[PDB]
């Protein structure tokens, strides 16, 4: 939700016990008195600690969809379906460690057919979903009578 | 009353562009995007209407965080219709310190005269025109806005070049559209968006500026 | 336990000016254009597919969300909020389709 | 250089299995051993079990480019 | 409903799923970059 | 014929337009697309910097870059077909006619 950048991860932590003290300057350009001291060392007092460019992430990482197109990479699924497997094997491995049937498979596989099927279920090419969505809301739109 | 409420609206629509001006590069310091409206009363002038924090004052002008010789100025205009007259005056403001990009809060409604003559300066003056009615909200704060980020040209042509597509056959975003202007995105940019999904949970899907 | 405002009108710049009592955070409409010209067309996206749902789902019908979002991306392709009728079959390119 | 799917899908089935069975009809040559059934589709059928169908797919991507699949490299689904 | 229909289709009768999970026109135009958000089919999603 | 005159055999319309149309449409004949706002920007800013109605043939200004950018990206006279192609051109002629 709240926001990041470079030099505002660099503000918040190092520079409010060392720009709280004494300096009781003019608003230049409607700025804090504190806030050029903080450029002041930002601009042209360190060079090589810009590492704070990957402290915050230069952005999000790319979903596993936009990055490795999901027919031909394995294991590329979508990131609530990522969710869903997740909390199903944190729950197999609680009710599979006591149930005494013969359970011949681990999460390493039961891993790898749910994401299987995640590949295998995806949408062929010459699907024509246009007419299969013109037709789920022009078949239900029949069945609406005013009552 | 004009004590409070004036006081309260600039300091919102000061919050706004101070989380608008780090949502495209120049640097906002952490402690200046969470005054809590005692520090902007600490400091700044308590009493709109007399005076105190005037259109004068409350001006600032923030450097982008790659190069600081391309920067941008916050500007406050005093009257409420700001027609050609003030146009040219802060104009004089850009030339003397060497910049090109500007950002204008009217208060009202700027003419429809001026609006042609800010469009059509230059492409060396791009110069912004924002209302202060659509500054209160902060439309990039809204669950169902997604993260709109800016695209440089090395990763336009890599994601023509993955889907075999040219740039007439991708979707489209008007440059009149609230949160393009926003982010303040001239014609032919591509825009990386983000989408919020409860199909997948998240959905790149890009568009131009046109 | 969350207290919600419905009104019968719509004012977007109403309600922005009561912000410290109204969670502006979640606001919705039906209108398109009002969403579109506030908050943009990547929320007026997310607002027909809802305003969709919202319709087959008073009358028990449920549809798939993966057939919406088709039709949200398909009238929200050219940046406006075109129509699917004889004044959007303008914009399209084969002349025995129209 | 081919990126693409490397399954079979139902309409490159249909139109591989009915080719095939015309390549079967029209006195063409059959290319298995059989046992004696009289309908193009179940011979052009067994032929795609045994990896036997010599079909090329041109799957054309939406520039104009085509990719060149085999029906033998293509992992049909069971 | 005929009329209804009818436009929808006619307005979203070219829409196939290209070789590129991409669901283009019939002109090359993209509409969207995986089918639906996630790139699945509606049958076969029902035990995921 | 209403938008024409019998004393001199040309059209009322103004000039300072038609140029304009004529530089675009033989641009989206290409199908360029980036610079139908190009076009019209380039024309106010000529003639806001100076007046001149004595310009009766051509602009220099404006041939310039309708003559850079059908020259230059010449190749793509069949990919023209894009519904955003034809959506403006069926738009610019439109607002002519009407
Ligand atoms: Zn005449």
């Amino acid at each position: 939700l709240l926001r990041r950048g470079a030099f505002l991860s660099y503000s918040q932590k190092i520079q409010e016990a060392v720009k709280a003290l004494k300096l009781e300057s003019e608003n230049r350009n409607g700025r804090s008195p504190g806030t050029q001291e903080m450029l002041r060392m930002w601009y042209e007092l360190d060079e090589e600690s810009r590492r704070k460019y990957q402290k915050k992430a230069a952005a999000c990482p790319d979903p596993s969809l936009s990055v490795w197109r999901p027919d031909i990479y394995f294991a590329s699924v979508s990131e609530t379906f990522e969710t869903k497997v997740d909390d199903y094997s944190q729950e197999w491995a609680a009710q599979t460690e006591k149930s005494y049937e013969k359970s011949e498979l681990s999460l390493d596989r039961l891993r790898t057919l749910l994401q299987l099927k995640w590949q295998r279920s995806l949408c062929e090419p010459g699907e024509a979903v246009g007419l299969l969505a013109a037709q789920s809301i022009g078949e239900p739109s029949t069945q609406m009578t005013l009552n | 009353m004009d004590d409070e409420e004036e006081t309260y609206r600039l300091w919102k629509i000061r919050k706004t562009i101070m989380q608008l001006c780090h949502d495209r590069g120049y640097l906002v310091t952490q402690d200046e995007l969470d005054q809590t409206l005692e520090e902007f009363k600490a400091q700044f002038g308590d009493k709109p209407s007399e005076g105190r924090p005037r259109r004068t004052d409350l001006t600032v002008l923030v450097a982008h965080n790659d190069d600081p010789t391309d920067q941008m100025f916050v500007f406050f205009p005093e009257e409420p219709k700001v027609g050609i007259k003030t146009i040219k005056v802060y104009c004089q403001r850009m030339q003397e310190e060497n910049i090109t990009r500007a950002l204008i809060v009217v208060q009202q409604g700027m003419t429809p005269s001026a609006k042609q003559s800010l469009v059509d300066m230059a492409p060396k003056y791009i110069l912004e025109q924002f209302l202060q009615q659509e500054l209160l909200i902060n439309i990039t704060e809204h669950e169902l806005v997604p993260e709109h980020v800016v695209m440089t040209k090395e990763e336009v042509t890599e994601l023509l070049a993955r889907y075999k597509l040219r740039e007439n056959q991708l979707p489209r975003i008007q440059a009149g559209d609230p949160v393009a202007r926003y982010f303040g995105i001239k014609r032919g940019q591509v825009v990386k968006i983000i989408r919020p999904s409860e199909t997948a949970g998240r959905y790149i899907t890009y568009r131009l500026v046109q | 336990k969350e207290l919600v405002l419905n009104t019968e009108g719509i004012n977007l710049p109403e309600l922005f000016k009561y912000a410290e009592v109204l969670d502006l955070r979640r606001l919705y409409s039906n209108d398109i254009h009002a969403i579109a010209n506030t908050y943009g067309i990547e929320a007026a996206l997310r607002v027909i597919e809802k305003e969709i749902k919202d319709v087959f789902a008073v009358y028990g019908i449920a549809v798939d969300p993966r057939h919406l979002s088709l039709v949200a991306d398909y009238m929200c392709f050219e940046g406006v909020y075109k129509p699917l009728n004889r004044f959007g079959i303008r914009s399209n390119s084969s002349p025995l389709q129209q | 250089k081919r990126i693409t799917t490397p399954y079979m899908t139902k309409y490159e089935r249909a139109r591989v299995l009915g080719t095939r069975a015309l390549q079967i009809a029209m006195c063409a040559p059959v290319m298995v051993e059989l046992e004696g059934e009289t309908d193009p589709l179940l011979i052009a059928m067994k032929e795609l079990k045994a990896r036997k169908i010599p079909i090329i797919i041109r799957r054309y991507l939406p520039d104009g480019s085509y990719e060149d699949w085999g029906v033998d490299e293509l992992i049909i689904t069971d | 409903s005929g009329y209804l229909q009818r436009c929808i289709i006619k307005h979203l009768e070219g829409l196939v799923v290209q070789y590129d999970l991409t669901v283009r026109d019939s002109d090359g135009s993209v509409v969207q970059f995986l089918y639906g958000e996630d790139g699945l089919d509606i049958p076969k999603t029902q035990f995921l | 014929l209403r938008g024409s005159c019998l004393n001199c055999h040309m059209l009322t319309c103004p000039r300072a337009v038609i140029h304009l149309l004529l530089c675009q449409l033989r641009v989206l004949e290409v199908g360029a697309l980036q610079a139908v706002y190009e076009l019209e920007r380039i024309l106010n800013r000529f003639l806001e910097e100076n007046p001149d109605p004595s310009a009766s043939e051509i602009r220099e200004e404006l041939e310039q870059y309708t003559t850079e950018i059908v020259q230059n990206n010449l190749l793509g006279s069949q990919g023209a077909h894009v519904k955003n192609v034809c959506e403006s051109k069926s738009k610019l002629i439109a607002l002519f006619w009407k």
